[PDB]
RNA sequence: UCCCCCGUGCCCAUAGCGGCGUGGAACCACCCGUUCCCAUUCCGAACACGGAAGUGAAACGCGCCAGCGCCGAUGGUACUGGGCGGGCGACCGCCUGGGAGAGUAGGUCGGUGCGGGGGA
RNA sequence: GCACCUCGAUGUCGGCUCGUCGCAUCCUGGGGCUGAAGAAGGUCCCAAGGGUUGGGCUGUUCGCCCAUUAAAGCGGCACG
RNA sequence: GGUCGCCUCCUAAAAGGUAACGGAGGCGCCCAAAGGUCCCCUCAGGCGGGACGGAAAUCCGCCGGAGAGCGCAAGGGUAG
RNA sequence: GUAGAGCACUGAUAGGGCUAGGGGGCCCACCAGCCUACCAAACCCUGUCAAACUCCGAAGGGUCCCAGGUGGAGCCUGGGAGUGAGGGCGCGAGCGAUAACGUCCGCGUCCGAGCGCGGGAACAACCGAGACCGCCAGCUAAGGCCCCCAAGUCUGGGCUAAGUGGUAAAGGAUGUGGCGCCGCGAAGACAGCCAGGAGGUUGGCUUAGAAGCAGCCAUCCUUUAAAGAGUGCGUAAUAGCUCACUGGUCGAGUGGCGCCGCGCCGAAAAUGAUCGGGGCUCAAGCCCAGCGCCGAAGCUGCGGGUCUGGGGGAUGACCC
């Protein structure tokens, strides 16, 4: 369903101090607005893993006005793999693009009779209004064989959500699995 | 990408715009023929004889000859003398050529 | 063994390893992963022993993604020579990992079958390591 | 007890220093003749009152400050702007 | 002084690639011809010249879109002049000043100075 | 490897004499597991108190060999 | 054993400069045209196109800002 | 044009997409169709690496102008030298082994020449600090304030139980403390004490007898208030029967992952030991906070000497 978490304001205190202080800086911003902020990390963590960048969350400011948000680039602290900043895109009524969770369903005929698929593209880029935010993008996959694949010119796409990537881009493929019989002629070279 | 015309312009143009002298920029039309006088250092035109303004006719190269005689007097009134003839993509033969030796008739130095 | 199949230059300098990685600090192909906790050079010798380790874990099945390549020439002076008289001949090949860089990913593998898997492959390594699963933070990256 | 079949380097050669680059700077008084920039191929272009030597050296032609100009895709220029 | 046009300078692709349009009375172009000047490692393609029948197809001009290229923040971070502490080390942390590259939001199908030739 | 004391000198190998110390233990003492029936043996732990042979060959240390042994331990001490 | 003068690049820490028996390369010539000028012109390459004829001889087409070329090493520069 | 950073060029590069020829059946081409869990060019998307790659690009550093800056500053001309083995430390590189009290450069410092002074147990170059002379005067600096040893057995909160502290790594463990997160809890939980632990489970299974454990495979269906072509001690083989399982009983918690603090193992050396020693365990250890005080040849106080500029002197001397 829809998502929501607090979001207090900042005029630019110490991003260092603030980040240490149990919380997390970042900015809310769109073609019209642009505002320094900071949410709680642990609450963000709570919220983000399920929401991410394909479910629209909304931000309760201290001055109320709960604007519809969508994340535009999270900043991962490379050494520690922990966030340190969130770009928060407030949505007007627009075809403002975003990536939507692709649903490979019915496990491929390559797999159970061979190896296993490879989710090259867990989600897909697409132009669509704030209204149509598909929780799924159910796309068949049980026909794809070993050493086969499909492209973005092979998608369901519900109405208004017509793709913003490319019809040539690839989405998923079943690969051969690492046999230990292979290991023989590998390092014997 | 540039045209044979476009390259040939700069090629002779730059040869002259870096002489410091007043550049007399010409233009050959199939209709008639004109030419101004530019102090490129600023960018202003000093004076501008022509064949559409002077609205003459009667053989292209003889009205090419005349326009320069206009330039000569009409520029020498403003104490102009340092002349550097921007011959454009066109050569120095016939049309644009006659304009020069016509501009020389007045007293213009070049 | 993972040698560069063509080479622009022969011997190559040492260079210190200050700081965190430059990329690949977020999973991108597999479900789980292995990462650096501390910086080192990794030999093709090491890398291959980790691969072979996992490959033997889910014998027949699974797909291994390995996100680092030995592109640096690990030169070394022959046995019992004094200083100078040039640089060592190239003895090995190593790859520069800094903390955060992702090394081994797996897909088509159970939960613990990729825990025990990416566990042992951690043991064939000169460095402390963390295993971490793909997450939204990686999808947003 | 020591040395054995010691490899000789085929290199260890090297060029002289050319001490190139920019010798006078913008808003620096110069007289006529001075060298403003030594270079190998117009990284800098011969402006007004700035000449260019047979090796692409760039020397002042008249006095008063040098001045740098950057005309984007056209080139970097330096001219001298005469006295007062 | 406002506008279109021609010849031009200048910022440096926000200018450009592409597709869509419209402009010929003016001015510009193609277009007419090889007689003359001039002209092609062959060709009036080009350069030249005498022209004014055709035209706006081409090019160019003004414009429209954003598919490409282009430019492109705020916020945070990497790094660091300077001042400290930290680890056997490989190296890590804090202070103070400075602070990117990518990427995100967005912008962009140009902007103008000098003279001339039309419109009112 | 380095070139830090010592080139107005710190005598090298091996043997002989005398040893003494370390323990990563050859022997004996004490243990665990055993693919330990017993005997025997294996590997590991504890433990340095004492012990740790005589010859052939070769300058040799080493090593091979002969005959024994509870065992015929290595190593530090300017390779005492 | 190798080296010894010269040039290019890197090391060289965004001025110049900077060592090592550091990492990579070249020079000891050449050109009466490869020079001076004036006029003129424009690459590599790729796709389609075509007797011999070709992955590539030459001719045609549309796309190309520079990846060609600039005697020879490399860097800078460079089709205004 | 460096750190960074980025592949836009130069090259590397993992995968996947797509696609030449090679490889290879289909054909058996005399040649076409080629299909691709084969090799894999250009080419595409994901993901990267580079001193000698650059679409980018710092902090800074140069250099001129302008302003502060009177300093054992700077400049011009001359007299005289000495030096032309440097070393260590910090940082930035190369070489070396991301070895050396190694080596070779760049910046800086210090020693050299400050082996004068305080710390550092001791000890050129680590910390503090630039010794003109005197003083049984005072403030401090690093470091310290149980005793040797000057000054807190000061103060408040917390951790550690190894003498860790008082020398070490991969890796290992219900150490002790401290945070999370999830799962089972009176839809009676964990743990034990237990009526139970039924069937065409008549084992697909032929050989000295394989009615449940080498015998190779719907790993067969049962009453389900309760289950296995067997986790089991009988294990090719009657007795005997454990549990996974269920029901009571019990009556409050329990099991799992993760992180942070401080410990534990890992840990073997040669003349006699040791943290400088004695000795220390709500510290005399570790962190956090606060306040005193000890402490140098630094600073101050007082006396003096000296050279320099300054005034006096409207004079050398002499005086401040
Ligand atoms: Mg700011
Ligand atoms: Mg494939
Ligand atoms: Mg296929
Ligand atoms: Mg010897
Ligand atoms: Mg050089
Ligand atoms: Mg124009
Ligand atoms: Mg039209
Ligand atoms: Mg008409
Ligand atoms: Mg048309
Ligand atoms: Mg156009
Ligand atoms: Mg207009
Ligand atoms: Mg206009
Ligand atoms: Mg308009
Ligand atoms: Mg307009
Ligand atoms: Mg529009
Ligand atoms: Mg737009
Ligand atoms: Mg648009
Ligand atoms: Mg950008
Ligand atoms: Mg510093
Ligand atoms: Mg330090
Ligand atoms: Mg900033
Ligand atoms: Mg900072
Ligand atoms: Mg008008
Ligand atoms: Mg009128
Ligand atoms: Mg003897
Ligand atoms: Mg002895
Ligand atoms: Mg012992
Ligand atoms: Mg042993
Ligand atoms: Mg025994
Ligand atoms: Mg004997
Ligand atoms: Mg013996
Ligand atoms: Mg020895
Ligand atoms: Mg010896
Ligand atoms: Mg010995
Ligand atoms: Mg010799
Ligand atoms: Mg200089
Ligand atoms: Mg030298
Ligand atoms: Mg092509
Ligand atoms: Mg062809
Ligand atoms: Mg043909
Ligand atoms: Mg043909
Ligand atoms: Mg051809
Ligand atoms: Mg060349
Ligand atoms: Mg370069
Ligand atoms: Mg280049
Ligand atoms: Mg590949
Ligand atoms: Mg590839
Ligand atoms: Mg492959
Ligand atoms: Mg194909
Ligand atoms: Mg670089
Ligand atoms: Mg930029
Ligand atoms: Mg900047
Ligand atoms: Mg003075
Ligand atoms: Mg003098
Ligand atoms: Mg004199
Ligand atoms: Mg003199
Ligand atoms: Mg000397
Ligand atoms: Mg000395
Ligand atoms: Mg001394
Ligand atoms: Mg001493
Ligand atoms: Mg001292
Ligand atoms: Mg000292
Ligand atoms: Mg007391
Ligand atoms: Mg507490
Ligand atoms: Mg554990
Ligand atoms: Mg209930
Ligand atoms: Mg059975
Ligand atoms: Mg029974
Ligand atoms: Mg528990
Ligand atoms: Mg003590
Ligand atoms: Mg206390
Ligand atoms: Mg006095
Ligand atoms: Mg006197």
């Amino acid at each position: 369903m829809e998502y929501r978490l607090k979001a207090y304001y900042r005029e630019g205190e110490k991003p260092s101090a603030l980040r240490r202080a149990g919380k997390l800086p970042g900015v809310m911003y769109n073609r019209h607005l642009n505002r320094k902020v900071y949410v709680d990390l642990v609450e963000f963590d709570k919220v983000f893993r399920q929401a991410s960048i394909h479910h629209v969350i909304v931000l309760e400011l201290p001055d109320g006005q709960s604007l519809p948000t969508l994340v535009r680039q999270v900043n991962l602290d490379k050494r520690r793999r922990r966030p340190e900043h969130v770009d928060f895109f407030v949505l007007s009524d627009e075809p403002v693009e975003m990536y939507v969770p692709l649903r490979f369903v019915g496990t491929p005929a390559g797999v159970r009779a061979g190896g296993v698929l490879q989710e090259i593209h867990r989600d897909i880029l697409v132009k669509v209004s704030p209204r149509n935010i598909p929780e799924f993008i159910e796309v068949d996959v049980s026909g794809l064989e070993i050493g086969d694949s499909l492209h973005a010119s092979d998608l369901k796409l519900p109405p208004g959500v017509e793709l913003a990537v490319s019809p040539e881009e690839t989405i998923a493929a079943v690969v051969p699995p690492e046999d230990v019989e292979k290991l023989a002629e590998e390092a014997a070279a | 990408r540039l045209t044979a015309y476009e390259r040939r312009k700069f090629r002779v143009r730059n040869r002259i715009k870096r002489t410091g002298r007043l550049r007399l920029s010409v233009f050959r039309s199939l209709k008639h023929i004109y030419a101004q006088i530019i102090d490129d250092e600023k960018g202003v035109t000093l004076v501008s004889a022509s064949s559409l303004a002077l609205k003459l006719k009667g053989n292209k190269t003889e009205v090419a000859r005349q326009v320069g005689r206009a330039l000569a007097e009409k520029a020498l009134a403003l104490g102009i003398k340092q002349v550097a003839f921007d011959r454009g993509p066109y050569k120095y033969h016939g049309r644009v050529k006659a304009l020069a030796e016509g501009a020389r008739e007045g007293g213009l130095e070049f | 063994m993972l040698m560069p199949r063509r080479m622009k230059y022969r011997k190559q300098q040492r260079g210190r390893l200050k700081g965190a990685t430059k990329g690949g600090d977020y999973v991108a192909f597999g479900d789980f992963g292995l990462v650096a906790l501390e910086p080192a050079w990794i030999t093709a010798q090491q890398i291959e022993a980790a691969r072979v380790a996992m490959v033997r874990h889910f014998r027949r099945g699974g797909k291994i993604f390995i996100r680092i390549f030995p592109d640096k020439p690990y030169t070394k002076k022959p046995l019992e020579v004094r200083m100078g008289k040039g640089k060592g001949n190239v003895e090995g090949y190593v790859a520069v990992v800094k903390p955060g860089r992702v090394m081994f990913e797996v897909a088509g593998v159970t939960e613990e079958q990729a825990m025990e898997a990416l566990r042992i492959a951690g043991h064939k390594l000169p460095i402390k390591t963390k295993i971490v699963r793909r997450d939204a933070y990686d999808e947003a990256q | 007890a020591h040395k054995k079949g010691l490899g000789s380097t085929r290199n260890g050669r090297d060029s002289q220093a050319k001490r190139l680059g920019v010798k006078r700077y913008e808003g620096q008084v110069v007289r006529a003749g001075n060298i403003l920039v030594r270079q190998r191929g117009t990284r800098f272009k011969p402006g007004k009152n700035v000449g260019m030597g047979r090796d692409f050296t760039l020397f002042a032609l008249v006095d008063g400050v040098v001045e740098f100009q950057d005309r984007g895709r056209l080139g970097r220029y330096v001219h001298v702007r005469p006295l007062a």
